[PDB]
This record gives structure tokens, C-alpha cells and sequence, in this order.
RNA sequence: AGAACCUUACCUGGUCUUGACAUCCACGGAAGUUUUCAGAGAUGAGAAUGUGCCUUCGGGAACCGUGAGACAGGUGCUGCAUGGCUGUCGUCAGCUCGUGUUGUGAAAUGUUGGGUUAAGUCCCGCAACGAGCGCAACCCUUAUCCUUUGUUGCCAGCGGUCCGGCCGGGAACUCAAAGGAGACUGCCAGUGAUAAACUGGAGGAAGGUGGGGAUGACGUCAAGUCAUCAUGCCCUUACGACCAGGGCUACACACGUGCUACAAUGGCGCAUACAAAGAGAAGCGACCUCGCGAGAGCAAGCGGACCUCAUAAAGUGCGUCGUAGUCCGGAUUGGAGUCUGCAACUCGACUCCAUGAAGUCGGAAUCGCUAGUAAUCGUGGAUCAGAAUGCCACGGUGAAUACGU
């Protein structure tokens, strides 16, 4: 995972609604995941989800060339009923370990 | 010329006044614009004062004139002569 | 067998738009049929260029739109629901078809 | 064109939009040759009642953005002129100019 | 064993086969007379042939699409010189000497706005 | 042209008789692109002509040909105040081209019905030495004449 | 009216298009006209915004828009408060689910379109044409422009005679295809009449 | 890139005046939906349904109604106030600048000169040295090849056949796109100033910019356009808005651009062959049936390499006419009709039957074209209900001539 668009966000140190893990822990939980394309070297999901529960890996719309590994793997606790949380994540590949603030000039793509 | 299937054209309201005329038995001059208005066998006898764009020129119409329209007996340029 | 019509105006991005397709299809299923290139519409136009008047002063526009038919033999179960979450690069219009 | 001319067209075309099942009945009815003299009398009739601007070959096709009657293309909605300036600045897609 | 040939003229399309045999040609399942009733159009499609002494030598098979009669007969005579090429390879230097190797060129000018025709100018007057 | 002499295209021989002139003939004969016509009308010219005069149907023609070909012609240098008619040698491909056209002149003048045989009567006239290409090409060299003095 | 428009003529090579779509013949005037329209309400909405180019892109009922900005903070206002609003007016507009992208522009002067835009603003503030002129030009260049050509156009100084005067920096070769010619123009309506102001921007040739 | 109505900006009448088109409040009513009589119509008067998103209830946002004004509106004037766009010399090879130098200076030089080129193209020289915009190249298309991918496209070799690529199939060929290769005076000889080049030839599908297009320098004409659009005085119960009818189609005449002719290289009749490029859903409309025909009825196939428009025509073969104002020519007019359209009177197209003008190659003069060009033959498209001989495209056949300045 590099890049992570929440909708209705300012910056990661805010906090949303109707969820427990505050938005530092969402990205740290998706900075965990394990994705497997095939394809292409760089694709974007699609997580969509409304209603009290836990929102599990396995609840992004997947396209074809995409394969998540890890079905158990939560991210969100979703407590209000009329809480919505509409993520669009964007995975690329490469080796190493590339970090923020390197990446904060390094990205060419205005 | 318009299609047999579709018959003769006439105006509702001009057929509507021919109608009244005849009703009536009057002579005097009906003043109308409809001169793409078909003439009728009914219209035969009465005067009708059709417009040619500036003003109604009475046309007493006769057995001859049936299958003819109103804006025929009407003409609407006035051209006299060049000289 | 589902037959897939590609339509866009840029070639090399219908052609990009093929070649996913072909990806997604094989990975899945087997004996994807291939991406068979049909005529191009050039959709031509002429217009007077002037504001007001000058007849012989004119523009000639076209647009090229391209087709690509790429067919797939056997359905299987994995292979034709792969597509409902690839949605493919904006700008090109897919037609799949199933028989 | 004028704001006028252009309110005429949206309001004929309303009309259109409005009288179309009717109109289109009342023509069948006029057309069915399998069918009462009288009645297509009434049709004929009937038809001559509705309001002009219900006619679609009322309408005429002006540009969108100007509402200038003549050089429209059907394509784009649009007048030549604009349509050459929306092709220059990029904004009609697949569009460039033609040579062969 | 059959040799071939691509014919391209005007807008013509011929596909010329070459085999041995006794000398019978053939255009889309009819005869050269029979598809050819111009004279001219039968020379050029013989040209090749009467010029390397193969006329009795070989069939032809033929097959021809787009243009009109001579053009078609041209791009026949263009997929036989290509056939004779890839058959001996020897007849090359006269087949270029006749003019037959030579794909030509030469389709319609396009139509250009302002004028006519290709070139025609519309009729001009000062006054 | 200023800039560039260019070589003259290249031109199939008829079919019938395997000749350029004959050719050559044809096309200038030709009109509105309708060649096909064109040749049948000539080859029915030459038909009538072999018949005529016996020979071959070539070989008449080319007889024909040589009575209306012109030694010289003229051209208008008119360097002075009033113009002056020059005479030059004209070429062995003008020439040729010349008669052929003076030919096909007369035969689209004459008052026989169809064309070909129109164009037959030309032939045998030309062979014969009366008609009306000769008539031109004796007016032309009698003009050269008239204008000697200027070379 | 000799000259071709400079991104007209190379859209096909080194200039992409604006509105990035596909349609039929049925749908493609309304699409057409949408876009217009949105294009219309942007430049009305983020005229203090310096904004370059909208480029809409709709695939599968949805309109994709990416807005070209020299200052994103302004037209994004607080994180994701202005961009929002936009988007719902945007959807409206069209009548389809709308996605508003930001795209932040690097080096606004190189931006030919915005210096226009930049020169248009100083006219009608009452400069010497000619000073802003020099430096659009001049600025250009030092922010490294191959060539960079600005021209104005029409009652420069308020005079009774309009005319035109264009100053040139570097090299513009505009009959070169490969040329990466930014093109773009602006009208400044001053209180004499309008102001037309064009401005080429070479950034360099492309090799493919 | 299409005037019956509309379009329409004009005329005649009939009407409206915060208005047909917007924004703003005030307050009357949910919008809207259906129907009635008068009227040429615009409009002016009636009968049925509804009350949705929310209220410490002085009410709201969509959508009608009325009055006030703020304003709307103007295809009204100025293109000699303008922008934008366009023509034009001219796709003509030119037009400039910086620094240096020359001249009191306007200016010059560069940019001239020797050659050469399509080219201010290139070389050589030289008080110039450099640079830019243009002349060239990059782009599309067309001409040859190769690779990839083969359906709706193709059929070389295989088997089957209703002798139809139609069906097994085949991936060859055509064709279809996508990506590469190829042409650069690169190779050879001579001429040339130890040159730039030129002349020829070899190969090659292509040869010297291969053919065609796009591309239009600085500028010129106070060139065109305020009626596309935008934009810096005038009208505002009317130079604004709605309506019906008429006009833009008038006709002693003059000019421009076209089509069709005057015939036999032809007309007519019967048979019969070979294209390309396009369009199509309020659309293209097979087959079949009826109609002399335009068309009508029924009604599949098809957002389309599939189905439809859709028979190419000139041509070819056989017959006839035999130089006549004709079996040339079709104008004109009468009758009767078909389709579109509320509506074909003014004023549509097409059909059938009749009618059968002028015209026998055109005065002075005057235009186009150098090759797949002219000439001629059809085909398609846009606008478009309908309405092209115009415009924009496509292929078919297919010349003549260029000595030279």
C-alpha cells in the first residue's frame, strides 16, 4: 500500500466517524496488508462498506487481476449503523523500503 | 393538389360561417384569410371577401369556381405595367 | 462463447485496454480466442472556417474510432465474474456478449 | 440568435415533448387504411385542434451554446464555429484535424 | 508445389498461382476470355508470359477484387511477374527491363475542397 | 516548361497489331476517356482501309500517314512591329503526332455517316493524295514557302 | 486569420485532449454540452484560483474532472470543505456521480495559459501593457523556457487606433509538430474595450 | 451544410407590457395532471386531483399567480473604437534581431559576391560573428516488405456437399489494424574550385522533396465579419415580446457560377461484367404480396467487416434507327396521382399518360488543366420531416502536349 484517499479527510491525525481505530491506526493496519497482483504494477482498490461490524480485508471490491491473501485481516470496527467509510486504496511494486519523507519530493506525477 | 384519400381542405371556422350563412339565407359579405379554404357546393351564392395580404376582395362565387380555392379569385401583387 | 467489442477513439489506449482484457481472461479460464482487429470508423467533417464569408477557407476533422474483438471460448466460473471488478481505462467503451 | 428566438425553440420543444403520443396516435389513425372515413375525418380534424408548436418538424436545430440557426452539426449540438474552437482547444474528444 | 504471386493495381487485389501444366488461365472459376472481353486487358495479363517463354509451360489460377477492368487486369499481370520471380528467380533483369517488377503507384487523387476535381479549378472571372 | 525537360511517358502498343503508332493513333482519336471504342472504330478503319487497297492494314496506314506528314511548319516570332510568320523543321515524333491529328480532324469534319468509316475514306484519300489532311499539310509547307526568307 | 492553432494541430502527437471520453453518435452532443457547462461554472467559480486547465474524463456514468491549479490550498479551501462543494454542483451539472481531482501546477509562469490569465488581470488594473508584457516574458525564461512569444492586441494605452505589439524571447517554432508549444489566450475587459492577449510557451521538442 | 409553417431577422393586421428569456423580495396558491366554449391564433372564461423534504409553528426549498420597481430584451448604429475568427498577396522565400564595425546622420553591413538549390537550400569567400521567425525535417495519407492477431473478413491445400465458403476445417493468400523495415544522392561513373552540387546507372516497390494533404514568416489591404460569439451611442406601453396570414420564390431587363443539350465516339431495346468510400435507431429497412410507376402493405436482419441503404454507371455482346430538328433534344403546359408534413394556393420533391420550345457546337472576347491530371461515368455524405444540377467526399474508364522563354 503507498497511497491512501479517505473521503470527508483533512489530514491522517483527524478522526472519522462512526469507527474505533482512529485514522493513524488504518493506515498502519493497511501498511500491514499483503496484496498480490499480476498484471499490472499498479492498481487501485475499492473498499466500500456501511453498517455496525468490523470491516475485514475480504470487504474490497476486487477486480480481476487482484488478489488479497488475507481475508481475516481487519482494518475497521464500524459502530454507527449510519457510518460509511469509503477508502480507495493505490498499490504499487517495487523492493527495498521506501519511506515518506523521501517520497514527499521523489514522486514526479503532480 | 392534395390527396383523394384525404379529401378537399376547407377551414373548420370558414365552413362553420358557410354553414351559418346558409342557415340564415343571408348575402351579405363574409370577410376571411382562409384562402387556401377549397370552395364547396353549398358556398354557390354567397359572397365571401378574401384577403390578399392588404384587404378582402369579394368573390361571389358561381357553379364554376367549385373545385377552385378562395386565394385563386384574390390575387395578391399589383402589377400595372412597367411604363 | 463471449465475444468482447473494444470501442475507443486513442488506439494505443484500446490497445492497452486489450491487452488487460487478455490478461484477465487467461489467468481464469483457458484458450482466450485473441484480439482481432476490425475496421476503423473515420467519422469525417468539414466546416467553414470563417466567421461570415469565405467558402474555399475550410477545417477537415475526423474521428478515428477503432475496434478490437477479442473472444473467449469457454466460460468458466472464475473467468467471466473477473471482469465485474476490472473496470478497464476510461475512454473506451467495452461490449461483452455472451452467445 | 437572440435569448427570444432561443426560449421559442425550449418552448417547442417542451410542446414536442408533451403532445408526442397523441400526435403520433392521430397519425396512425389518419394513415390505417383499414378504417371508418368519418373517424379519419375526425383524426384530420383533431390534428388541425392540437397547437403547432407540437409538431416536431416545427423545431428548428440551433447550436447550444449560440443558438445560431445555420452551419449546425448534429454530432456535436453545436455551430461550425464553435465546434472548430472546442476541436482547437481540445474539448471535443478523438477529434483532430484531417489529412489523406 | 503451387508458386504465387500478390497483384496490386488502382484498387485491384488479384492472387496469381503458378503451376506446370499446359497453359490454361483461370479468373474467379471463369475463362480469360470469358472474364476479359476487352483485348487490351487479355495482352497485359499475357505480357509477362509471351516476354519469358512459359505461355504453354504453366496453369494459373487467379483470383482478382476492387477496381475496374483494366486496373484489375494490371494487378493481374503484377501478381503473375511476382509468381515468375518467386518460381525462377532468374527472369528478374528482363521482367524489370519491361516495366512488369514496377508496382504502380498511381491511385485517384483525392478530391480537395475549394476545387472540383483533384485539380480542376472552378471557372475564374475579374469581372 | 522553364525549368526541366521531362521524358515522354511510356505507352503500351495496341493489341491487334503489336504497334505504338497505332497506339498512339487510338488514343488521340479517344474521347472522353472511352478508349475501348476508340480502338474498334480504328480497327474497323483499317479493316475497310486493308480492304480497299489491298496490302496489310498497317502497312496502308503508315502509306496514308506519310502523304499528310509535314517537312516544316511554322511558328509566330513576331520580334518587328507586325508579326512575322517563321518557318522550322519540325521534329520526327511532332510530325508524325501532326498527321495523325490532321487526320482525325478531317474524319470528325467529314459527311459520311458512321465514324470509322468516316475515318477509312480519310485513310484512302491521304493514300491517294486528295482530302482534306493533305489539303492542310499542303497549306502549311505553302506558307513555309511563302515565308523562306525568314531562317 | 493565417495561422493554425498551435495545440490544435498537435493533438494527435505531443498534445493530449481536454474532455477524455468515449460515446455514440446518440449521446455525444449532451456529453459535449455538459462539459461545457462545467468547464463554464469552474472558470466562473475559481477565477481568483489561478487554474489552468480542466481536463473531464467520464467512464461507466461517472464524471471524472482533474482541475490544473497553480495554488490547490485555494480551491481545496480546508481539507476537503471547497473540493466537496464543487463536486456535488459538479454532479448536478452533469446528472451523474462526480470526482473531483487537483492537480498542482508547477512553475505557473511556464504556464502559458495562466500567465495570459496573469497579464489580462494587469491590464485591467491599469499597468503599462507593455512593462507586463516584458515581464511575462522575462520570467518565463528565468524559470527555463527553450523560447516563450506573448502578443497583445487592440486600444493598448486606450487609444482611438488599436493595434498590436508581441514580444518574443528565445525560440517558438510553431510549424515544428514535435514542438512542445503551450498555447494559450486571454481577453482583458477594460474600461476602452477589450484586450485580447495570446501567449506561446516552448518548453522543448519531443523525441519519440 | 438546405426559406411551405418553423427558420425569419422583413410586411400586414390582431395582441402583451418587469415582460418570451434571468436574479430579488412581498405575499396568493403545492407543482403538474387531465378536459370545456369563443377566437385566424395569440389568448380569455370553466370542471377534476394533490399538501413532499421540517417547525420555543413571525414559516420554508422546488413550480405557478399578482403588483411594485431594481432590471430584462434589442439579428438596433459604429468592423473607421475593438477581441476573436477569416480572406489576400503567397506555401511567395523571404522578414528580422543582438553584439561588433562603417557613416555627422537617415542608415549600412550581416542578408552582398562565386557557384548551386524547390528554398536566405547548401558550400566557398568576405567587417563581420552569432541568433530568431520562415525553407527543410518531425505529423496524416498513399506505393513494397516483414512480424503479430484471425471474426462478422479470407479459401491455397485437405474431406464432405443442396456446387452457395455453405460446413468440417485451415491458417496460407486477400483484407483488416497495431508494431517494425525501407530512400539517405547511401553505392558507381563522369563534370565541378581539393567544394556545395549537377548529369547519367546500379540496385530497388519506390530516386533524387517518390505522389497527395496538413502546415501560411514579418507584414499588406482603417480587406471581411458588431447578424455566430464576445465587446467600448440609441430604443425601453417600444428599435422589446406573442400570434395568424403574406414576403424573402416578385420580373421589361443585365451579369456571375452550374446542369442538360444540339446527336451515330450516339439514341432506343434486350442480355451481361468489374468498384471504392460512406451512412443508419423518432434510423437504414431485405424477403414476400399489391401497384404500369412514385410507392403501399406486411415485416425479418441490424447501433452494424455480420443486416439495410445497394441494382454501380460508363463498358461488353446482339438487335434496331441512317444524318432528319430525327426513335436527337428535353423545356413548357394539361390531366391524374404518390410521399413527407397540422398544412404542398402563393411555394416541395417524385411518378404515370399526354404535350415535344429553343437548340445543328455558339460574336467580340474568356476560363481550367502537366497524370491516374483533364475529359467523361456513376456512387456516397453532411444540412435535412420533406426539399440539390450546389458543397464535401469516393472509386470507374482514361488522353493530348510541353520546341522552348
Amino acid at each position: 500500500v503507498t497511497e491512501v484517499e479517505i473521503d470527508g479527510v483533512l489530514h491522517e491525525y483527524s478522526t472519522k466517524e462512526g469507527v474505533q481505530e482512529d485514522i493513524l491506526e488504518i493506515l498502519l493496519n493497511l501498511k500491514g496488508l499483503a496484496v498480490r497482483v499480476q498484471g499490472k504494477d499498479e492498481v487501485i482498490l475499492t473498499l466500500n462498506k456501511s453498517g455496525i461490524g468490523p470491516v475485514t480485508a475480504a470487504d474490497i471490491t476486487h477486480d480481476g487481476d487482484v488478489e488479497i491473501v488475507k481475508p481475516q485481516h481487519v482494518i475497521c470496527h464500524l459502530t454507527d449503523e449510519n457510518a460509511s467509510i469509503s477508502m480507495r486504496i493505490k498499490v504499487q511494486r517495487g523492493r527495498g523500503y521506501v519511506p515518506a519523507s523521501t517520497r514527499i519530493h521523489s514522486e514526479e506525477d503532480e | 393538389p392534395r390527396s383523394l384519400k384525404k379529401g378537399p381542405f376547407i377551414d373548420l371556422h370558414l365552413l362553420k360561417k358557410v354553414e351559418k350563412a346558409v342557415e340564415s339565407g343571408d348575402k351579405k359579405p363574409l370577410r376571411t384569410w382562409s384562402r387556401r379554404s377549397t370552395i364547396f357546393p353549398n358556398m354557390i351564392g354567397l359572397t365571401i371577401a378574401v384577403h390578399n395580404g392588404r384587404q378582402h376582395v369579394p368573390v361571389f362565387v358561381t357553379d364554376e369556381m367549385v373545385g377552385h380555392k378562395l386565394g385563386e379569385f384574390a390575387p395578391t401583387r399589383t402589377y400595372r405595367g412597367h411604363a | 462463447r463471449i465475444r468482447i467489442r473494444l470501442k475507443a477513439f486513442d488506439h494505443r489506449l484500446i490497445d492497452q485496454a486489450t491487452a488487460e482484457i487478455v490478461e484477465t481472461a487467461k489467468r481464469t479460464g483457458a484458450q482466450v480466442r485473441g484480439p482481432i482487429p476490425l475496421p476503423t470508423r473515420k467519422e469525417r467533417f468539414t466546416v467553414l472556417i470563417s466567421p461570415h464569408v469565405n467558402k474555399d477557407a475550410r477545417d477537415q476533422y475526423e474521428i478515428r474510432t477503432h475496434l478490437r474483438l477479442v473472444d473467449i471460448v469457454e466460460p468458466t466460473e472464475k473467468t467471466v465474474d473477473a471482469l465485474m471488478r476490472l473496470d478497464l481505462a476510461a475512454g473506451v467503451d467495452v461490449q461483452i456478449s455472451l452467445g | 440568435a437572440k435569448q427570444s428566438m432561443k426560449a421559442r425553440e425550449v418552448k417547442r420543444v417542451a410542446l414536442a415533448d408533451k403532445y408526442f403520443a397523441k400526435r403520433a396516435e392521430l397519425k396512425a389513425i389518419i394513415s390505417d387504411v383499414n378504417a371508418s372515413d368519418e373517424d379519419r375525418w375526425n383524426a384530420v380534424l383533431k390534428l388541425q385542434t392540437l397547437p403547432r408548436d407540437s409538431s416536431p418538424s416545427r423545431q428548428r436545430n440551433r447550436c447550444r451554446q449560440t443558438g445560431r440557426p445555420h452551419g449546425f452539426l448534429r454530432k456535436f449540438g453545436l455551430s461550425r464555429i464553435k465546434v472548430r474552437e472546442a476541436a482547437m482547444r481540445g474539448e471535443i474528444p478523438g477529434l483532430k484535424k484531417a489529412s489523406w | 508445389n503451387q508458386y504465387y504471386g500478390t497483384g496490386r493495381r488502382k484498387s485491384s487485389a488479384a492472387r496469381v498461382f503458378i503451376k506446370p501444366g499446359n497453359g490454361k488461365i483461370v479468373i474467379n472459376q471463369r475463362s480469360l476470355e470469358q472474364y476479359f472481353g476487352r483485348e487490351t486487358a487479355r495482352m497485359v495479363v499475357r505480357q509477362p508470359l509471351e516476354l519469358v517463354d512459359m505461355v504453354e509451360k504453366l496453369d494459373l489460377y487467379i483470383t482478382v477484387k476492387g477496381g475496374g477492368i483494366s486496373g484489375q487486369a494490371g494487378a493481374i499481370r503484377h501478381g503473375i511477374t511476382r509468381a515468375l520471380m518467386e518460381y525462377d528467380e532468374s527472369l528478374r533483369s528482363e521482367l524489370r527491363k519491361a516495366g512488369f517488377v514496377t508496382r504502380d503507384a498511381r491511385q485517384v487523387e483525392r478530391k480537395k475542397v475549394g476545387l472540383r476535381k483533384a485539380r480542376r479549378r472552378p471557372q475564374f472571372s475579374k469581372r | 516548361p522553364r525549368r526541366r525537360v521531362i521524358g515522354q511517358r511510356k505507352i503500351l502498343p495496341d493489341p491487334k497489331f503489336g504497334s505504338e503508332l497505332l497506339a498512339k493513333f487510338v488514343n488521340i482519336l479517344m474521347v472522353d476517356g472511352k478508349k475501348s471504342t476508340a480502338e474498334s472504330i480504328v480497327y474497323s478503319a483499317l479493316e475497310t482501309l486493308a480492304q480497299r487497297s489491298g496490302k496489310s492494314e498497317l502497312e496502308a496506314f503508315e502509306v496514308a500517314l506519310e502523304n499528310v506528314r509535314p517537312t516544316v511548319e511554322v511558328k509566330s516570332r513576331r520580334v518587328g512591329g507586325s508579326t512575322y510568320q517563321v518557318p522550322v523543321e519540325v521534329r520526327p515524333v511532332r510530325r508524325n503526332a501532326l498527321a495523325m491529328r490532321w487526320i482525325v480532324e478531317a474524319a470528325r469534319k467529314r459527311g459520311d455517316k458512321s465514324m470509322a468509316l468516316r475515318l477509312a475514306n480519310e485513310l484512302s484519300d491521304a493514300a491517294e493524295n486528295k482530302g482534306t489532311a493533305v489539303k492542310k499539310r499542303e497549306d502549311v509547307h505553302r506558307m513555309a514557302e511563302a515565308n523562306k526568307a525568314f531562317a | 486569420g493565417q495561422k493554425v492553432h498551435p495545440n490544435g494541430i498537435r493533438l494527435g502527437i505531443v498534445k493530449p485532449w481536454n474532455s477524455t471520453w468515449f460515446a455514440n453518435t446518440k449521446e455525444f452532443a449532451d456529453n459535449l454540452d455538459s462539459d461545457f457547462k462545467v468547464r463554464q461554472y469552474l472558470t466562473k467559480e475559481l477565477a481568483k484560483a489561478s487554474v489552468s486547465r480542466i481536463v473531464i474524463e467520464r467512464p461507466a456514468k461517472s464524471i471524472r474532472v482533474t482541475i490544473h491549479t497553480a495554488r490547490p490550498g485555494i480551491v481545496i479551501g480546508k481539507k476537503g470543505e471547497d473540493v466537496e462543494k464543487l463536486r456535488k454542483v459538479v454532479a448536478d451539472i452533469a446528472g451523474v456521480p462526480a470526482q473531483i481531482n487537483i492537480a498542482e501546477v508547477r512553475k505557473p509562469e511556464l504556464d502559458a495559459k495562466l500567465v495570459a490569465d496573469s497579464i489580462t488581470s494587469q491590464l485591467e488594473r491599469r499597468v503599462m501593457f507593455r512593462r507586463a508584457m516584458k515581464r511575462a516574458v522575462q520570467n518565463a525564461m528565468r524559470l527555463g523556457a527553450k523560447g516563450i512569444k506573448v502578443e497583445v492586441s487592440g486600444r493598448l494605452g486606450g487609444a482611438e487606433i488599436a493595434r498590436t505589439e508581441w514580444y518574443r524571447e528565445g525560440r517558438v517554432p510553431l510549424h515544428t509538430l514535435r514542438a512542445d508549444i503551450d498555447y494559450n489566450t486571454s481577453e482583458a475587459h477594460t474600461t476602452y474595450g477589450v484586450i485580447g492577449v495570446k501567449v506561446w510557451i516552448f518548453k522543448g521538442e519531443i523525441l519519440g
